[PDB]
């Protein structure tokens, strides 16, 4: 759906 | 804890909010009336226009207004309409109405030429107002705030207005603590919903023009407050 | 403090052609977005779906906020995350003139004039995160939750900070309605020049654009 | 405009 803020959010802190 | 200012300023208010009436003669068409969007939208038009009349002289009477430069209250009244009348009818669908008025309204809005698109967020902004319990005091004042806000377009004097709607914030946070202390961030959740009444806004300039190409016809004194 | 500002404002300073340049730099920023809405308490122990959603919602706002307050020290104009400095003439050549002077006006002069501090524009970016009117939520009513907190720790730190305001945390959040309507009116445009096939759009800033 | 303009002086 919204691949990159996905996994961005998905990531570190 | 009002202050004797305090409490001046919201008699005045009141005096003014209380007068907000809508004649029988237009609400009987609620439950009289045929259910078409034609006769709908006639519906809602009169009650628009009734109530862009009771607006006008609750905003003449609000401390300070008729202080400020004609032009600039001209730019308030069509700045603010909007927003005062999604409060308002917010403020109408949380309210006890006679037999049928609410159930029925509430169908011939949804059936009236407005989209989907529309309805949706206006009736879920009616239960986000409907949850803080509101009283009429809370009504009031914000509506006075909303109507006195600084930053509608073609307004010159903003300071000016700026200072006029300060003491009703003051008044409005007292109030807030007062009547809801166990909700001690109750005022700031009416200022929340003064950024989502900006939305409505944009979504009635949307639903005008959609209204307009498929040819209904607007009274004259809603042509000039909304532009057309 | 279940909100802490000082963590809020922790969370501000870890990320601390005119058309064409500004979508760059807001590409550029929606990247340190995501990491600073991380950072804000309680935000990543929300649902994904959720956390997506307040992102999806907000980011034109967040970011608007964010370079109206760097823009305090310039004379005319908008300081981008990339450097260059925006002025009024660029802008209303290039047809968003209306647009600029509405965000030097409404936002830079009065963060400037109030002297709004960075304590007090990360609260105000983390009530503008936790937007519990956002269409599709799973529970609205812990993003309330948590906006309450930012609203009554943002209330004491004014009280605490600025004793003899004590209209401040009013002013404050009146800024918000203003960022809104000026938010909805540059997604407008930004949609509008996505209809017309118009600048060069890249890769996470159309991503918040598609639908 | 002419109404409103009225309204206000009413
Ligand atoms: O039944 C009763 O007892 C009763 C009592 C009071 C009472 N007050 C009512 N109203 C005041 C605000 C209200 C309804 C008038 C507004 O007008 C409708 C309207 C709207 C509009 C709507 Cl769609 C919802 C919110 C705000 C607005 Cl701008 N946009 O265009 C129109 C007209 C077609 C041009 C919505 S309905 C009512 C009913
Ligand atoms: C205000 C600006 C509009 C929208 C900008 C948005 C949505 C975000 C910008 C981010 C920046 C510029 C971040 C930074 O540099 O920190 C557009 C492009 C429609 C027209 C020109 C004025």
């Amino acid at each position: 759906r919204h691949k990159i803020l996905h996994r961005l959010l998905q990531e570190g802190s | 804890e009002l202050t004797p200012d305090q409490q001046t300023l919201l008699h005045f208010i009141m005096d003014s909010y209380n007068k907000q009436r809508m004649p029988q003669e237009i609400t009987n068409k609620i439950l009289k009336e045929e259910f078409s969007a034609e006769e709908n939208f006639l519906i809602l038009t009169e009650m628009a226009t009734n109530h862009v009349q009771v607006l006008v002289e609750f905003t003449k009477k609000l401390p300070g207004f008729q202080t400020l430069d004609h032009e600039d209250q001209i730019a308030l009244l069509k700045g603010s309409a909007v927003e005062a009348m999604f409060l308002r009818s917010a403020e109408i669908f949380n309210k006890k109405l006679p037999s049928g008025h609410s159930d029925l309204l509430e169908e011939r809005i949804r059936n009236s030429g407005i989209s989907d698109e529309y309805i949706t967020p206006m009736f879920s902004f009616y239960k986000s107002i409907g949850e803080l319990k509101m009283t009429q005091e809370e009504y009031a004042l914000l509506t006075a705030i909303v109507i006195l806000s600084p930053d509608r377009q073609y307004i010159k004097d903003r300071e000016a207005v700026e200072k006029l709607q300060e003491p009703l914030l003051d008044v409005l946070q007292k109030l807030c603590k007062i009547h809801q202390p166990e909700n001690p961030q109750h005022f700031a959740e009416l200022l929340g919903r003064l950024t989502e009444l900006r939305t409505f806004n944009h979504h009635h300039a949307e639903m005008l023009m959609s209204w307009r190409v498929n040819d209904h016809k607007f009274t004259p004194l809603l042509e000039e407050i909304w532009d057309v | 403090e279940d909100m802490p500002v000082e963590r809020i404002l922790e969370a501000e300073l870890a990320v601390e052609d005119p058309v064409t340049n500004i979508c760059q730099a807001a590409d550029k920023q929606l990247f340190t977005l995501v990491e600073w809405a991380k950072r804000i308490p309680h935000f990543s122990e929300l649902p994904l779906d959720d956390q997506v959603i307040l992102l999806r919602a907000g980011w034109n706002e967040l970011l608007i906020a964010s370079f109206s307050h760097r823009s305090i020290a310039v004379k005319d104009g908008i300081l981008l995350a990339t450097g260059l400095h925006v002025h009024r003439n660029s802008a209303h050549s290039a047809g968003v003139g209306a647009i600029f002077d509405r965000v030097l006006t409404e936002l830079v002069s009065k963060m400037r004039d109030m002297q709004m501090d960075k304590t007090e524009l990360g609260c105000l970016r983390a009530i503008v995160l936790f937007n519990p009117d956002s269409k599709g939520l799973s529970n609205p009513a812990e993003v309330e939750a948590l906006r309450e907190k930012v609203y009554a720790s943002l209330e004491a730190y004014c009280k605490h900070k600025y004793p003899e305001q004590p209209g401040r945390f009013a002013k404050l959040l009146l800024r918000l309605p203003a960022l809104r309507s000026i938010g909805l009116k540059c997604l407008e445009h930004l949609f509008f020049f996505k209809l017309i096939g118009d600048t060069p759009i890249d890769t996470f800033l159309m991503e918040m654009l598609e639908a």
